[PDB]
């Protein structure tokens, strides 16, 4: 599954949960 | 131009007279005189006035077949600008040539990594 | 050589207006603004001041004499006889309209950029502001160039806040700055040295504030969201 | 006549884009 | 990039041409469609998730 999915002031805000988790 | 000979060494432009001539070592440019200019297979080249500069663009690539234009793309590098201002409305050659009049169009450029047009 | 162009003692027609082309050198405009002797110093699409630092292409200087009142019809989208056919301004020129009195010394008339009743020489001057290496540049002093560190850069009349690098991008020569999907210029080509160097701006991050309750202690921690310790 | 196919692009601006 | 009716799209270069009293209107026309832009965004990420 995981490998067939694929400046400024924008940002990209890590999720809480893992992937791991 | 397909020859390999490059026999063509002359380019006159008119409606002022823009003469170009490669001549010996350095091309040299008359648009006389209001202006000076200084002196800089298929040889491919486009040429447009914009705005009272002439803006001259030259690739040469080598040729499987003299007959006919070599199926691919290609990108043509500028090579010189000049402010000239004068009309044209008329060329000559000065000695198989194609010539190809241009229209306004839009394109979708690719560019690689490199910077050259790809396709 | 302003001066020429100013001072020269013969001035064209109002309707065979000549332009003559400045260019590979620097120019003081101060020395203009200064001169009271022209009576206007307009500028329709640039501030006198700034054209001291900004650095054009290319500047052209239009000279022809006319009348008091004509001097009005000049100025960009305007509707003025002298203006309908004699000389035409295109709106948004970016340029300056200099006049001066000249009835003293002078006592034929009849598209844009195509060719009381005292009359005073007018010299109109267009400045380019298209993206080349600009000939014309005003009065500065260069500084050494600084790498690796967040600084404050204006290069050849462009200014923007971004750490400097080396950039391996195989600039084609003819290629001067490169951009992002954004104005911005993402690689700048030294007006000097002719490297190519990439810029990146300076770290940038919010800060968080962790509380617990204010009842319960006052003691804060804070977080910088994707900035390195080593930076801040 | 002579097909132009895809022959002559040449680079618009001096602008680098990558 | 887009101009909005501005003279440039570019923020520094009004600031490095204009004067302060012209800047202004140049700068309030950039002000005003960039504001437009976010609250578009804004609106769609709120219907979206
Ligand atoms: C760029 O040119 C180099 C040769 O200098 C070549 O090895 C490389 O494959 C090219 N890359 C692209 C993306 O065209
Ligand atoms: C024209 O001559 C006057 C003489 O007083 C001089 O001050 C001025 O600088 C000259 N014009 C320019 C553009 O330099
Ligand atoms: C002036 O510019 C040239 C390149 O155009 C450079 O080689 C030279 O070192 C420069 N001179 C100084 C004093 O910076
Ligand atoms: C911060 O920089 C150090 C190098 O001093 C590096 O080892 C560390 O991984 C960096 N932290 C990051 C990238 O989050």
């Amino acid at each position: 599954l995981f490998n067939k999915v694929t400046f400024n002031g924008l940002t990209v805000l890590p999720p809480l949960l893992t992937d791991e988790m | 131009s397909t020859e390999k000979s490059n026999i063509i060494r002359g380019w006159i432009f008119g409606t002022q007279s823009l003469l170009i001539v490669n001549n010996a070592t350095n091309v040299v440019i008359k648009v006389c005189c209001t202006f000076e200019y200084v002196s800089q297979n298929l040889r491919e080249f486009v040429f447009k006035n914009i705005d009272g500069y002439f803006k001259i663009y030259s690739k040469h690539t080598p040729i499987n077949l003299v007959r006919d234009l070599p199926q691919g793309f290609s990108a043509l590098e500028p090579l010189v600008d000049l402010p000239i201002g004068i009309n044209i409305t008329r060329f000559q050659t000065l000695l198989a040539y194609y010539v190809g009049y241009l229209q306004p169009r839009t394109f979708l450029l690719k560019y690689n990594e490199n910077g050259t047009i790809t396709d | 050589p302003f001066g020429e162009v100013f001072n020269a003692t013969r001035f064209a027609s109002v309707y065979a207006w000549n332009r003559k082309r400045i260019s590979n050198c620097v120019a003081d405009y101060s020395v203009l603004y200064n001169s009271a002797s022209f009576s206007t110093f307009k500028c329709y699409g640039v501030s006198p001041t700034k054209l001291n630092d900004l650095c054009f292409t290319n500047v052209y200087a239009d000279s022809f004499v006319i009348r008091g009142d004509e001097v009005r019809q000049i100025a960009p989208g305007q509707t003025g006889k002298i203006a309908d056919y004699n000389y035409k301004l295109p709106d948004d020129f970016t340029g300056c309209v200099i006049a001066w009195n000249s009835n003293n010394l002078d006592s034929l008339y009849r598209k844009p950029f195509e060719r009381g009743y005292q009359p005073y020489r007018v010299v109109v001057l267009s400045f380019e502001l298209l993206h080349a290496p600009a000939t014309v540049c005003g009065p500065k002093k260069s500084t050494n160039l600084v790498k690796n560190k967040c600084v404050n850069f204006n290069f050849n009349g462009l200014t923007g806040t971004g750490v400097l690098t080396e950039s391996n991008k195989k600039f084609l020569p003819f290629q001067q700055f490169g951009r992002d999907i954004a104005d911005t210029t993402d690689a700048v080509r030294d007006p000097q040295t002719l490297e190519i160097l990439d810029i990146t701006p300076c770290s940038f991050g919010g800060v968080s504030v962790i509380t617990p309750g204010t009842n319960t202690s006052n003691q804060v921690a804070v977080l910088y969201q994707d900035v390195n310790c080593t930076e801040v | 006549y002579t097909n132009s196919f895809t022959r002559g692009v040449y680079y618009p601006d001096k602008v680098f884009r990558s | 990039s887009s101009n909005f009716g501005a003279i440039s799209s570019v923020l520094n270069d009004i600031l490095s041409r204009l004067d302060p009293p012209e800047a202004e209107v140049q700068i309030d026309r950039l002000i005003t469609g960039r504001l437009q832009s976010l609250q578009t965004y804004v609106t769609q990420q709120l219907i979206r998730a």
